[PDB]
């Protein structure tokens, strides 16, 4: 009996959440669990920079997440990383052989970590312009779901699929972020990766828990 | 020389930085910036992609907030660059680095007024802690609520005593001045932030980090200090 | 002394006529004109805001309570493995657990998982029924509910009702005043904030926050 809209929606307290809602989070918008508490988007312009916001978020978490886990998850299977884990994959310029792609020396072989940031911000800010304000791929689109070149398969043409397709976008991606968020203070905390995180609290739940790195951070 | 003719006819050919045609953020790439960001108020570059100031008086107070931060950012910049310029010329500071000037009061003969011993001479913390929790409350609630160089003046730009050349008669210039402003004190905000950073994570002064940077700059980057934060 | 209406007590005393924002109405507790930064400009990012202000102070007040207690019953006499608060949650990695008062048969608390599944479960219950209502109130106040959170009856009355919210209020602002104190001089000193006080009675001139200036300095 799900909705994922409307006023009878999926809401984020579940069956204590009727008197929790602000009156402006109508269920119009993609993941709109009613979830508002400190009334950040009462505005409906603050509201809509802040769904932007969030959507990008979403997005770029999820690629970083996928990007955290599989160089790791490739070293397990036995490819050769200089350095797997992701917290430390920045060092690999200064490295003898600079950073290898997949080990490989002869893939990508940078050396120079200035020049690789360099082209980064030039195609980085290209790019970020022609997502405000259109460019090659799409003069006047949505801002959030351009789509006609960002649909090389057309998944979104019904407005019921792209409904569905919006709220799994959005949870996916909220679960990523939760995961990057995860990922950063488990890090630092830990200083392993993710997958030896999970290695780790496989073998023994009950002792290699956060509580083992609790006292770590006591100024005394 | 010829006589420049009246503003009649030429009420804003020089509004540059005010109006829809004005500077964007992003240039070309920001399209059109928020609908209260119409290019009134100085610096308007049409940057407000969180929406924080959507409200006109939450705007207002964000200007407030935003204009004051730059003066006193452009007063820390010169005044974290000043003594370790000197410094570097001989004149004898106790720490001329900022970040290790305010332990100045803690050394043998105290905190020297460009170490001078027969200047200042502050020996003590916590009188200079009370005498400028004083003052600077004193002339703050000034600045917020009238006092004896102004009572009626405006918020930010009060003018009076606080414009004794009088720079701002001219309402263009004052315009022209105030993006100036507000422009450069964008500069020592970021710039103040840059100072915070890069004494945490480098630990010697600006200038110090400018002549390390000039004596390699392909080594003596922000780079090489990319592994000092790593978890263990 | 009015703590209401236009004329009320503001938070620059004498200085404060034309600083306070037109939509700070004299209507509720604690408005001494305090909205520099204007983040409450929007009603309703006012009413949020002042129930998270209402609940931080009431968490503040019973943490600054209980950081408060357990180091004057440790001189008091009473056995404390660890009274200290900022190391109080590591007595569950000790030989005998969390003892309440040094009693090895009170609490004797040995799992620090259970006892945070036990917290969650029912602080979730508890705070969702903050949220919407429950077995003690439907439709009350989100703030100020009563009923049940009033078995003494002190605030039947508007004006002792008006009085002690302000009281309120201020005693929690203070608490969350000393508790960011708490936080970041336990951070910086590494004691207890009792022991702080007696080292500051101790010594006032010398053995203040001064001394531990230049313990955050990079020097590198
Ligand atoms: C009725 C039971 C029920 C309860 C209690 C909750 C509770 C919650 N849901 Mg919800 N849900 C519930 C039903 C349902 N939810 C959902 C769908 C969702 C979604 C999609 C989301 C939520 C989220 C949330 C959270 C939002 C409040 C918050 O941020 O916590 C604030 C309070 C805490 C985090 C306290 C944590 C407890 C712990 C004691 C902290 C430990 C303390 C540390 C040791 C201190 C730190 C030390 C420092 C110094 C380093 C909260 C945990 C959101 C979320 O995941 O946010 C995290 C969210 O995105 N729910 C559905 C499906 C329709 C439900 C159906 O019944
Ligand atoms: C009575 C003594 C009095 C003193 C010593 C100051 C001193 C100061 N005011 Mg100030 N004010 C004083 C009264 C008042 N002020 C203001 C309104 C302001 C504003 C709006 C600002 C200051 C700022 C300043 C600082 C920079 C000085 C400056 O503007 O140079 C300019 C002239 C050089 C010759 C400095 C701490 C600025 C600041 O704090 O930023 C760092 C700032 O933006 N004041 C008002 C209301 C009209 C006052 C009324 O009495
Ligand atoms: C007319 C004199 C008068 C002055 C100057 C003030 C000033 C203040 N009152 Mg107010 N009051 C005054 C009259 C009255 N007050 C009140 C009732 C209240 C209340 C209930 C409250 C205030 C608060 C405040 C503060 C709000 C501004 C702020 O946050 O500071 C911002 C500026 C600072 C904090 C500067 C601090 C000075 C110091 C130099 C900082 C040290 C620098 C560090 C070394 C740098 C840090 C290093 C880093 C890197 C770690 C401010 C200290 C609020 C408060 O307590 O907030 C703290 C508050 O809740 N007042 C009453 C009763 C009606 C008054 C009657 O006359
Ligand atoms: C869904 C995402 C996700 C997943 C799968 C994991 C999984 C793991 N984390 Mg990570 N973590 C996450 C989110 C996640 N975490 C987030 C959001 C934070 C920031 C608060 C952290 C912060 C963190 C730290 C600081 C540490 C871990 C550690 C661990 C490992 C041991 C479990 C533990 O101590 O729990 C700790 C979990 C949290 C602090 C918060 C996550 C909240 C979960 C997802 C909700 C509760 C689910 C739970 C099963 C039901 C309640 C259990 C009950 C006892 C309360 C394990 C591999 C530890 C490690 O490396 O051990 C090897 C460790 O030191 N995590
Ligand atoms: C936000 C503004 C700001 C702040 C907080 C500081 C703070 C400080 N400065 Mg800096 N400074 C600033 C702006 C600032 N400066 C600017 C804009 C300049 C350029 C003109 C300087 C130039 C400067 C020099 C050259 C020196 C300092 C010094 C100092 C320290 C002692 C302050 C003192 O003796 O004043 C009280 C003194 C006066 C108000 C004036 C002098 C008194 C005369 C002799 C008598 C007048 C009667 C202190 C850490 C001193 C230090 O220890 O350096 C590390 C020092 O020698 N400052
Ligand atoms: C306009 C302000 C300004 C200026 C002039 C400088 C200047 C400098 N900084 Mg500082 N910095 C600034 C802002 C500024 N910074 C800010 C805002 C931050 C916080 C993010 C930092 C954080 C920072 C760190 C952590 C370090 C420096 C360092 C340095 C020096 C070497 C340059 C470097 O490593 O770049 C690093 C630059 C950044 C991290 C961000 C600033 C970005 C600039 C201002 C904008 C881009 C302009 C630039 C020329 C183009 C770069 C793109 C290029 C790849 C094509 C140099 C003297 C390093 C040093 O002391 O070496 C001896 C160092 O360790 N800075
Ligand atoms: C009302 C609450 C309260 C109380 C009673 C205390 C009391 C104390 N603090 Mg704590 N503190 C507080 C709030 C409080 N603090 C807050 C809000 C912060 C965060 C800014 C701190 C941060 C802090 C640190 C980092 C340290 C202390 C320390 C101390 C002790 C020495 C005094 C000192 O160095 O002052 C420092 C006070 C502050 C930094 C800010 C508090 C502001 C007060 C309440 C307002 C001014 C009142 C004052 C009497 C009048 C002005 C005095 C004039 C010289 C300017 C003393 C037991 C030191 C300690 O442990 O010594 C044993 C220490 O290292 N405190
Ligand atoms: C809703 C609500 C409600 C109420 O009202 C209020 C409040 C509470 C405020 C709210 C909440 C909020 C929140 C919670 C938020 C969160 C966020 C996050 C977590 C994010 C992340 C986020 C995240 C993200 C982006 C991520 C990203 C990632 C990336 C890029 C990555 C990258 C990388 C990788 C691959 C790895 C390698 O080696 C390198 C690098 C380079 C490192
Ligand atoms: C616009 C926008 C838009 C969208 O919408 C959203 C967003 C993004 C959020 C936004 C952004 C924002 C930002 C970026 C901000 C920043 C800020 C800063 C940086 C500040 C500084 C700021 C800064 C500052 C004040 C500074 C100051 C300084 C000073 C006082 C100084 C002092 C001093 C000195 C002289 C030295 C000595 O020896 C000592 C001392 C004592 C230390
Ligand atoms: C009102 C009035 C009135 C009447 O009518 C007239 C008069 C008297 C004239 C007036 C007054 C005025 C004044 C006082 C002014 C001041 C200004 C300033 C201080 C600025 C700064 C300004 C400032 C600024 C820009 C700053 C900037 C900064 C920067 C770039 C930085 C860079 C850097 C860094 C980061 C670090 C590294 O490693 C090095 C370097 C390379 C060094
Ligand atoms: C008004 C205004 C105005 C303008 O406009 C803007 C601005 C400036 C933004 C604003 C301001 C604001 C502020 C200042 C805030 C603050 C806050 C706080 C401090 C909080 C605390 C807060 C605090 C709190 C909650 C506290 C809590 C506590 C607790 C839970 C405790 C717990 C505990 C204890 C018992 C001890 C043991 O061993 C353990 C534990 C577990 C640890």
């Amino acid at each position: 009996g799900i909705e994922f809209y409307g006023p009878n929606r999926a809401k984020w307290l579940g069956p204590y959440s009727e008197n929790a809602t602000p009156a402006y989070l109508t269920g119009e918008f993609p993941g709109d669990y009613g979830w508002d508490t400190a009334g950040l988007s009462a505005d409906p312009e603050t509201f809509k920079r802040y769904r932007e916001l969030e959507l990008i978020h979403a997005r770029w978490a999820m690629l970083g997440a996928l990007g955290c886990i599989t160089p790791e998850l490739l070293a397990k299977s036995g490819t050769q990383f200089g350095e797997a884990v992701w917290f430390k994959a920045g060092a690999q310029i200064f490295s003898e052989g600079g950073l290898d792609y997949l080990g490989n020396p002869s893939l990508v072989h940078a050396q120079n970590i200035v020049a690789t940031l360099a082209v980064q911000v030039i195609l980085m800010g290209l790019v970020e312009g022609y997502r405000v304000n259109g460019g090659p791929a799409g003069e006047g689109l949505d801002p959030l779901y351009p789509g006609e070149s960002f649909d090389p398969l057309g998944l979104a043409d019904d407005p019921d699929t792209f409904a569905e397709l919006k709220v799994k976008e959005i949870k996916n991606g909220r679960l990523a972020m939760f995961s990057m968020f995860g990922f950063f203070v488990q890090a630092i905390v830990t200083g392993k990766g993710p997958i030896q995180n999970l290695d780790d609290h496989l073998s023994n739940p009950t002792v290699n828990n956060a509580f083992a790195f609790a006292t770590k951070f006591t100024p005394s | 020389r010829r006589t420049v003719k009246p503003a009649s006819k030429a009420s804003t050919p020089d509004s540059f930085w005010y109006g829809p045609e004005r500077p964007l953020f992003l240039g070309a790439f920001t399209g059109e910036p928020p609908s209260y960001l119409t290019g009134e108020f100085p610096g308007d570059y049409g940057w407000d992609t969180a929406g924080l100031s959507a409200d006109p008086e939450t705007f207002k107070r964000y200007r407030e907030l935003e204009l004051i931060h730059a003066r006193w950012a452009m007063l820390g910049a010169l005044g974290c660059i000043f003594p370790e310029l000197l410094g570097s010329y001989g004149v004898p500071f106790g720490e001329a680095v900022w970040f290790k000037a305010g332990a100045q009061i803690f050394q043998e003969g105290g905190l020297d007024y460009l170490g001078n011993p027969n200047l200042v001479h502050a020996q003590s913390i916590l009188a200079i802690l009370g005498t400028q929790v004083l003052l600077m409350g004193a002339i703050e609630g000034y600045r917020v609520n009238g006092g004896p160089l102004g009572e009626g003046l405006d918020k930010l730009y009060p003018g009076g005593s606080f414009d004794p050349l009088g720079l701002a008669d001219d309402p263009d210039t004052f315009a022209e001045l105030k993006v100036k402003e507000i422009k450069n004190g964008r500069l020592a905000m970021f710039s103040m932030f840059g100072f915070f950073v890069q004494a945490i994570v480098t630990g010697k002064g600006p200038l110090q980090n400018l002549s390390d940077h000039l004596a390699n700059p392909g080594t003596n980057n922000a780079f090489a200090y990319a592994t000092k934060f790593t978890p263990q | 002394i009015e703590w209401y209406g236009p004329d009320r007590p503001k938070f620059l005393g004498p200085f404060s006529e034309g600083d306070t924002p037109a939509y700070l109405t004299g209507e509720f507790p604690g408005d001494y004109g305090w909205d520099t930064a204007g983040l409450s400009a929007d009603p309703e990012t006012f009413k949020r805001y002042r129930e998270l202000e209402l609940i931080h102070a009431r968490w503040a007040m019973l943490g600054a309570l209980g950081c408060i207690t357990p180091e004057l019953l440790a001189k008091n006499g009473i056995p404390f493995g660890e009274a200290v608060w900022f190391k109080a949650g590591a007595q569950i990695f000790a030989e005998g657990g969390l003892n309440y008062l040094g009693n090895e048969n009170l609490i004797h608390a040995q799992s620090i998982i259970a006892t945070l599944a036990f917290q969650v479960v029912v602080m979730g219950l508890a705070e969702a029924y903050r949220a919407n209502g429950g077995p003690l109130g439907e439709g009350l106040d989100p703030l100020h509910p009563g009923g049940a959170f009033d078995p003494l009856g002190l605030a039947d009355d508007p004006d002792t009702f008006a009085e002690l919210k302000v009281k309120e209020i201020k005693n929690g602002r203070l608490a969350m005043f000393s508790m960011f104190g708490f936080f970041v001089q336990a951070i910086v000193t590494g004691k207890g904030p009792i022991q702080n006080l007696d080292d500051h009675l101790a010594n006032p001139t010398a053995v203040n926050a001064f001394a531990y200036a230049t313990k955050f300095t990079p020097s590198a």
